[PDB]
Formats: structure tokens, C-alpha cells, sequence
């Protein structure tokens, strides 16, 4: 009357192919965060996600149908990459790589890829910091996680630096800046220009508190 | 030229920030989970 075991299988602590409804919720959340920039990713990764997305929405790649011009790119990429050369061609190569995988397999692999990035689950703020060796402010991504703070390249999304929350001695904000003091771990403060210093401070406090209450129980 | 005025502007913008950031208020006297390098 039917065989469950003919299907793709994968289960880890984050996601599970055997729970379709829960999986779709996980997929929707992860995809939205990437498409709208809440989860910043590199160009290369965006196209990989896009390729899984295409498999999910269109099924297996059909080369004479799914070609440059077919996609509404803004539906498949973070805005940053919509106008970048060869975007669509990259997406379709990743789409082709999916072969005949099912919708569920594609969703599992999308969620897995998202969770595999260091940027997963990080709240990022676009700020300006001093440029190395220059009296000049340039853009950068400042991320707050459950247990750390990280500097990330706004273009490539490379993680440039990461400080554990346990190395942060104190922090301060003004309506135009935000500053971290790492006490004995390094000589100089880290300050950036931003109008969102208050939000940043609250996330940091909030996350420290969650950790301080783990120790208790 | 375009580059000259930009440079002047950028340096002023940097100088403004260096001054303003000293106005920041510390949101705590110390982080509860901070560990000295010798303790972590």
C-alpha cells in the first residue's frame, strides 16, 4: 500500500526529512532571511541557495526552458546581487547540479547549507569603522550572536574577526556611535559610527543574560 | 577637484566621529560573564 523507505533520508539536530511540515517552516524562515538580507551571504552562496530554490519551485532543471531570462532574479537573490554579471547562469548551474532530487530533499539541503555558515543566527548591523591607516570611515557588518561579536566584510561576507562575549568588559553607545571595551584582551577599544547603538547594546545585554541564566540551571 | 573636496570632507567626518564617540555612556560597569585571560 506504500513504502516510506523509498524516500530521501537525512536527520540531524537541526533538521529532519521525516517531518515535512516542520521542514517547510524551517525552509521558509531561512530562505526569507537570505533573500531579504537578514542573513548576509556571499555571491557564491546566494547562487547555491538560488539553485536549491529553483529546484523547489520548478522541479528538476529543464535546459531548454530554464535559461537566462526565465527568472525574476529579485525573487531568487539578495538585492546586492541582482545586477551582478552571470548571476542567472550561476543559479542555473546549481539548479542543474540538483538533478532529480525531490522538493523535500532540496529543502533539507537548503536549510543545511544555511546552518553551515558562521553567519547563521547572527543579527547584523551596517556600520562604519576607521579604515586601516586612513582618517576615513568605511562600511562594515557588525554582528551579534548568542555568545560573541564579529566583524564581517559587507561585500564578501568573510568573517574578519570574532570576539567571545566572555572577553567583553563593557560597552557604550551614543546616538551616533557604539564602542566595545575588551579589557585585558587587547589595548584599544573598538568604536564604530552607527545610529543603532542602542539596539546593539540591548542585544548584547539580552544575550549575556541568557548565558548568565544557563550557569544557574 | 572632486577628489580634493572629498578628502577634506572625509577627514572632517572622521574627526567629528572621534570627538563624538567620547560622549558615549557605558551601559554597565562590567559584563557578568567576562573572564580574565588567566581565567579563560
Amino acid at each position: 500500500g506504500i513504502d516510506p523507505f523509498t524516500k530521501f533520508f537525512y536527520s540531524d539536530q537541526n533538521v529532519d526529512s521525516r517531518d515535512p511540515v516542520q521542514l517547510n517552516l524551517l525552509y521558509v524562515q531561512a530562505r526569507d532571511d537570505i533573500l531579504n538580507g537578514s542573513h548576509p551571504v556571499s555571491f557564491e552562496k546566494a547562487c547555491e541557495f538560488g539553485g536549491f530554490q529553483a529546484q523547489i519551485q520548478f522541479g528538476p532543471h529543464v535546459e531548454h526552458k530554464h535559461k537566462p531570462g526565465f527568472l525574476d532574479l529579485k525573487e531568487f537573490l539578495p538585492k546586492e546581487y541582482i545586477k551582478q554579471r552571470g548571476a542567472e547562469k550561476r543559479i542555473f548551474q546549481e539548479h542543474k547540479n540538483c538533478g532529480e532530487m525531490s522538493e523535500i530533499e532540496a529543502k533539507v539541503k537548503y536549510v543545511k547549507l544555511a546552518r553551515s555558515l558562521r553567519t547563521y543566527g547572527v543579527s547584523f548591523f551596517l556600520v562604519k569603522e576607521k579604515m586601516k591607516g586612513k582618517n576615513k570611515l568605511v562600511p562594515r557588518l557588525l554582528g551579534i550572536t548568542k555568545d560573541s561579536v564579529m566583524r564581517v566584510d559587507e561585500k564578501t561576507k568573510e568573517v574578519l574577526q570574532e570576539w567571545p562575549l566572555t572577553t567583553v568588559k563593557r560597552w557604550a553607545a551614543s546616538p551616533k556611535s557604539f564602542t566595545l571595551d575588551f579589557g585585558e584582551y587587547q589595548e584599544s577599544y573598538y568604536s564604530v559610527q552607527t545610529t543603532e547603538g542602542e539596539q546593539i547594546s540591548q542585544l548584547i545585554a539580552g544575550y549575556i543574560d541568557i548565558i548568565l541564566k544557563k550557569k544557574q540551571s | 577637484g572632486p577628489k580634493l573636496l572629498m578628502i577634506i570632507h572625509d577627514r572632517r567626518e572622521f574627526a567629528k566621529f572621534e570627538k563624538e564617540k567620547m560622549n558615549a555612556k557605558w551601559d554597565t560597569q562590567e559584563n557578568p560573564i567576562y573572564k580574565s585571560p588567566i581565567n579563560n
